[PDB]
């Protein structure tokens, strides 16, 4: 019943300023604790900070504190969570939490139940932008014992994510799109290929539908085959 | 602060075994632990409170047991949707969380398809040249890729990704970029990636010339 | 006068 759901992710720039929003509903939000907890690329999950039902206590995490600032407003059901000053190691997907809700009262601290969708933050220097989208045409060397390969490489986007589907026949062996990768440019990358039938090399058409909601992008590209 | 420590980080398994997860704090945190799951792109979910008391939503074959600074959790019979991350949480002081542990699915080797693709034409105009080695449908996840530009070992320009595990067969897919100048690209014939994984007969090379 | 923020927050 309990539900959360965040907003307010995006990309900053460093040093610059975000808030985040939790809506709640399903439970009686006033009589509820309330966490935002962070899960960073690379590290793990990191609490970030707690506020009690009414507001009356907040304690943050002090890689945090003095830069953050965690609020609530019990009529409008909405925990929020100020971000100020960021740096690109604040990057990651932020969580609203509530507190564990114990009607008996038992027992003598208090960890989290119940946790929300998560809005991603990605603080960085890069630019929004679009990906370029080529061809992994199937030839000869995309063959591998009765199965052919082709896919789309999406190159240099940003931020994630991105979503890439085909137009598989009956026989497709499998869809595979890869985690992105950041390069050093500090943009993504990432490769969708399908496995189909030797046979159909030649036969049939493949089109990638590329979309980057972020950069409001849609690219189709056409997988054609190489003689090779 | 309190430091958690999950063993094993990683484990294999197949659908119906018994699987224990020990978690260690570095102080006494009493019976002040919790257990989540979690699954990739999917928000975290509380299995365990009070280090052995099932939360009501979850199955019974999810237990906890421990007290003081040792803690175990335990999946007497794994099903199909148990293979996640697990990460425990003390909530004695402040509230940390241990590093997690993935629980993947074990099954009988399989051999990889191994691909290449030569760049595009569109992307030399561009001013690069990327190639891509894949390796598509293989267990366990140990593999080897090396690129061979004119027959010389290349490090330092190709970028690996992993696939999570497949839900339905169970297998992973990698794939290997090497990207070049066009400049670089076109002072070189021989492209080859050549792959050793313990399903294939021999290691096998994926190789093309420069304009074929 | 502020409670440990392990302790009861609702």
């Amino acid at each position: 019943q309990v539900q959360l759901v965040e907003s307010g992710g995006g990309v900053v720039q460093p040093g610059r300023s975000l808030r985040l929003s939790c809506a709640a509903s399903g439970f009686t939000f006033s009589n509820s604790g309330m966490h935002w907890v962070r899960q960073v690329p690379g590290k793990g999950l990191e609490w970030v900070a707690i506020i009690w039902y009414d507001g009356s206590n907040k304690y943050y995490a002090d890689s945090v504190k003095g830069r953050f600032s965690v609020s609530r407003d019990n009529s409008e059901n909405t925990l929020y969570l100020q971000m100020s000053n960021l740096r690109a190691e604040d990057t990651a997907v932020y969580y609203c939490v509530r507190a564990y809700f114990d009607s008996e009262n038992l027992y003598d601290y208090y960890g989290m139940d119940v946790w929300g969708q998560g809005t991603t933050v990605t603080v960085s220097s890069a630019s929004t932008k679009g990906p370029s989208v080529f061809p992994l045409a199937p030839s000869s060397k995309s063959t591998s014992g009765g199965t052919a390969a082709l896919g789309c490489l999406v190159k240099d986007y940003f931020p994630e994510p991105v979503t890439v589907s085909w137009n598989s026949g009956a026989l497709t062996s499998g869809v595979h799109t890869f985690p992105a990768v950041l390069q050093s440019s500090g943009l993504y990358s990432l490769s969708s290929v399908v496995t189909v039938p030797s046979s159909s090399l030649g036969t049939q058409t493949y089109i990638c539908n590329v979309n980057h909601k972020p950069s409001n992008t849609k690219v189709d590209k056409k997988v054609e085959p190489k003689s090779c | 602060d309190i430091q958690m420590t999950q063993s094993p980080s990683t484990l294999s398994a197949s659908v119906g075994d018994r699987v224990t997860i020990t978690c260690r704090a570095s102080q006494s945190i009493s019976r002040w632990l919790a257990w989540f799951q979690k699954k990739p792109g999917k928000a975290p979910k509380l299995l365990i409170y009070t280090a052995s008391n099932l939360e009501s939503g979850v199955p019974s074959r999810f237990s906890g047991s421990g007290s003081g600074t040792e803690f175990t959790l335990t999946i007497s019979s794994l099903q199909p949707d148990d293979f996640a991350t697990y990460y425990c949480q003390q909530y004695y002081n402040y509230w940390t969380f241990g590093q997690g542990t993935k629980v993947e699915v074990k099954r009988t080797v399989a051999a990889p398809s191994v691909f290449i693709f030569p760049p595009s034409d569109e992307q030399l105009k561009s001013g690069t040249a990327s190639v891509v080695c894949l390796l598509n449908n293989f267990y366990p996840r140990e593999a080897k890729v090396q690129w061979k530009v004119d027959n010389a070992l290349q490090s330092g320009n190709s970028q690996e990704s992993v696939t999570e595990q497949d839900s339905k067969d169970s297998t992973y897919s990698l794939s290997s970029t090497l990207t070049l100048s066009k400049a670089d690209y076109e002072k070189h014939k021989v492209y080859a990636c050549e792959v050793t994984h313990q399903g294939l007969s021999s290691p096998v090379t994926k190789s093309f010339n420069r304009g074929e | 006068g502020n409670p440990d923020p392990n302790a009861n927050p609702n």
